[PDB]
RNA sequence: GCUUGACUGCGAGCGUGACGGCGCGAGCAGGUGCGAAAGCAGGUCAUAGUGAUCCGGUGGUUCUGAAUGGAAGGGCCAUC
RNA sequence: UGAGCCUUGAUGGAAGUGUGGACGCCAGUCUGCAUGGCUUUAAUGUUUGAUGUUCUAACGUUGACCCGUAAUCCGGGUUGCGGACAGUGUCUGGUGGGUAGUUUGACUGGGGCGGUCU
RNA sequence: GUUUAUUAAAAACACAGCACUGUGCAAACACGAAAGUGGACGUAUACGGUGUGACGCCUGCCCGGUGCCGGAAGGUUAAUU
RNA sequence: UUUUGUAUAAUGGGUCAGCGACUUAUAUUCUGUAGCAAGGUUAACCGAAUAGGGGAGCCGAAGGGAAACCGAGUCUUAACUGGGCGUUAAGUUGCAGGGUAUAGACCCGAAACCCGGUGAUCUAGCCAUGGGCAGGUUGAAGGUUGGGUAACACUAACUGGAGGACCGAACCGACUAAUGUUGAAAAAUUAGCGGAUGACUUGUGGCUGGGGGUGAAAGGCCAAUCAAACCGGGAGAUAGCU
RNA sequence: AGGGUGACAGCCCCGUACACAAAAAUGCACAUGCUGUGAGCUCGAUGAGUAGGGCGGGACACGUGGUAUCCUGUCUGAAUA
RNA sequence: UAAGGUGAUAUGAACCGUUAUAACCGGCGAUUUCCGAAUGGGGAAACCCAGUGUGUUUCGACACACUAUCAUUAACUGAAUCCAUAGGUUAAUGAGGCGAACCGGGGGAACUGAAACAUCUAAGUACCCCGAGGAAAAGAAAUCAACCGAGAUUCCCCCAG
């Protein structure tokens, strides 16, 4: 679980960039309260043009 | 039923052999859990009965696309 | 006293067992020991001192080696 | 708080007023404290665990309320309590006559007991 | 009072009483792969289990063994790594 | 029949008639017989269907060695003067047959184990709802009223009507004996016997199911069945026994 | 062929050999109408919680054996002509 | 198709037919009570009772049609909560039950054999459950081979006890 990111966020928070989170911080709080989208290899442009 | 809705496992038989090989047998269920999704698709939570895996299948083929299946496949949810 | 014949490969032919098997054996081949030498020595005066097969261990072995070279595993010999 | 590497530790403007440590068999009157033309000793960044606190946002709720609904099921919703504990899956040590399948020799002056078995 | 319907009615079983013990409630426990249900629409003056067996006077010594309760130190010790 | 041995007082048969136990398939070897012979023969299949084709294959004319390998020899050992096994004797395919193997394998026969169903119209316990207990005794608590005390306590009459209380029918039971034992009856009859306002008794319906129920506990009871019900199935379980 | 007929029938009867038969309704071939469906060429594309692994089991004649190969309940997890 | 018929035990009565509507045989229609998947609710199978519609020169009450459940789809309605979903209604389609074996799958014995018995055997058999067809299943190589080659699946005889 991978996942690129929107607002801040903690001790990771860029805007777009590329960290590695543990699976459940991110299916129940991340992503569930829109703070990222995991690194599906789509999204891995949408958030690496900024 | 013991059933995984995302990836359909369910409960086989097996043995369990002693030392002295003594065959009994016996079942290997699923990691069942139910655990309450967000879809954000839907501006909704789903509860789905799930496996573990099945949630790392919902985590890589992402849920929309497993609500997909189900709903093509017949599932409620 | 000196020694390693309590040697290795074989064995005419006998004994004794339902069988598995056990036992006695001159002699031949190689190499060894004692003796001046003829000779004696394949354990102990003899008859108890023992445990089949399977499974596997150790060493040796060009015997085998599942496409080929290998290797694993197997076989054969010694032994546990 | 356990452990490698990068490192915050040193590897093959001179001389002055100069005063705590050093595992140093059994204490170097030397340096600063203001000043003068890619390591044993530990700790900052970590990738990684152990423990403890607190959090909520998974998970539990056999508290309350709301709707489906004139319904002590169920579901959803809000909240309260609980909380990464519990519980469950796989794996695993213990326990396990609760249950289950079986074994528990032969000879023999009947059988048992004794004695015997090469 | 109960019991071997169909050779045993008793001294056997039950019993009120007594004691140990489990049990804080989603109780222990039992039926059940589960949901659930009984326990109880009860809550430690309750409920389960065990033994004893009205009532009277009483109920001594032993914790080595086995079991149960408690024991953060050490030795042995599983999957895993 | 079984036995060392049976007139045996050891087994079996009342009698007759009818049925009633070494089979079948496929493997394999031997003997007989037949065809062909250092050769014999095909299988499925084709089929003009017992023919004809089909030689895939199998057996044999070469063995020795674990084997590589060598080959009328080979193995053994550095090597045999040797020793082991071979060389010298016909084979193969049908057909009938004597054995064997796999099969229920001569026939009948268990007690049992497992699987699926059927049973609480008997009986055990529970649930809900209805019913029954002639007649006769004893006289608890309480009350009232007199005596009694400072008042209580106490006491006497009376009233009152408790109880797995008392006697005894219905009703529920089953302690003794006789009868019965091819019964009147697969547990009864007769005369005695226990309880009879209770943990009593009773009608109807309901619920619990087989290693399971239920059980005031006897291993009792769950349809004349119970140390694991009945019915069907694995099933021709297995039977060194008769 | 066979059956029957007052006992055994080629020539008594029903048949048998042989040869014909469908107004309807249908089984099956082709052929078309209708309905739906796509054919053709060019350039593309090439099956990931998968393969593989650890733990447990199970399938393969093959009993974990030195045991390849298949399946997966569990925890993981690639390359990509 | 016909000279004879009104099925049978089974006579008789009363009849029908003989040149094409007697009867007999075949195709397609018709009617087809009640129960049974049973389907309007209920129920001790062959019975009990409803809703809404129709229906009567005797338009009462009774008779007849429809009214199960689930699925897909559509329309309209429509909570906590505004949207929205849930829910609710209706409409059209479809399923349901049954059946000898063969077939695929989910589950899966024990006797027995081993001369006892646990590994092993019986055996993925017996049985239970789901499902399908006229057959099912399987099938167009991430297959074999052995440096020569082969070319999906299926069945048969060999290979070979
Ligand atoms: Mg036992
Ligand atoms: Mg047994
Ligand atoms: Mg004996
Ligand atoms: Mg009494
Ligand atoms: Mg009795
Ligand atoms: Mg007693
Ligand atoms: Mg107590
Ligand atoms: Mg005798
Ligand atoms: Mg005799
Ligand atoms: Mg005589
Ligand atoms: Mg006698
Ligand atoms: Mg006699
Ligand atoms: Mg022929
Ligand atoms: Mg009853
Ligand atoms: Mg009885
Ligand atoms: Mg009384
Ligand atoms: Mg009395
Ligand atoms: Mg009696
Ligand atoms: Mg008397
Ligand atoms: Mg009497
Ligand atoms: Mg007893
Ligand atoms: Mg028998
Ligand atoms: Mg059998
Ligand atoms: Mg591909
Ligand atoms: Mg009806
Ligand atoms: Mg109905
Ligand atoms: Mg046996
Ligand atoms: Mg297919
Ligand atoms: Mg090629």
């Amino acid at each position: 679980m991978q996942v690129i990111l929107l607002d801040k966020v903690a001790n990771l928070g860029s805007l777009g960039d590329q960290v590695n989170v543990k699976a459940g911080y991110a299916r129940n709080f991340l992503v569930p309260q829109g703070k990222a989208v995991p690194a599906t290899k789509k999204n891995i442009e949408f958030f690496e043009a900024r | 039923s013991r059933v995984c809705q995302v990836t359909g496992k369910r409960p086989v038989t097996g043995n369990n052999r002693s030392h002295a090989l003594n065959a009994t047998k016996r079942r290997f269920l699923p990691n069942l859990h139910s655990h309450r999704f967000w879809v954000e698709s839907e501006k909704r939570f789903v509860t789905l009965r799930v496996s573990a895996k099945g949630m790392r299948v919902i985590d890589k083929k992402g849920i929309d696309t497993v609500l997909a299946e189900l709903r093509a496949r017949g599932e409620k949810y």
